[PDB]
């Protein structure tokens, strides 16, 4: 009405499940091993920006 | 004589050790190439062009095999 405040978005990021094909380059141990870190890494930076 | 018993079974093992590569080669070159159209459909006319100038160059294999195993059977100098 007048005032600062925040409000949430719950947005649901849809997902197209898989390509047509999806070939792999790697092996399916090998992509997860090097996937997982860039995640983790995507999560602290979220856990640094909001709490800051 | 013996010689065209020796000649004829001669083609007959001639024509038959002739194409056990050709198959399987025709074999797992049709099978990368249909895997390969599912990821891409739209390369078929090169897919082909690639496709026949292989199984051109297998066939011409089995040919040879084939029509020498026939100038055994056929018309032959040593017989």
């Amino acid at each position: 009405e007048g005032k600062l405040t925040v409000e949430r978005d719950m947005i649901k990021t849809e997902t197209p499940a898989f390509s047509p094909i999806l070939e792999f380059e790697q092996d399916p141990a090998q992509i997860l091993d090097a996937l997982l870190p860039l995640y983790l890494n995507s999560q602290i930076l979220r856990a640094l920006q909001e709490s800051l | 004589p013996l010689i065209a018993a020796a000649s004829v079974i001669a083609a007959g093992l001639a024509v038959g050790l002739a194409s056990i590569g050709p198959g399987v080669g025709q074999g797992t070159a049709a099978g990368q190439a249909v895997e390969g159209i599912a990821r891409q459909p739209e390369a078929e006319g090169k897919i082909r062009g690639t496709l026949l100038l292989s199984l051109a160059f297998m066939e011409a294999l089995t040919i040879y095999g084939l029509v020498v195993a026939l100038a055994l059977l056929f018309a032959n100098p040593f017989v």
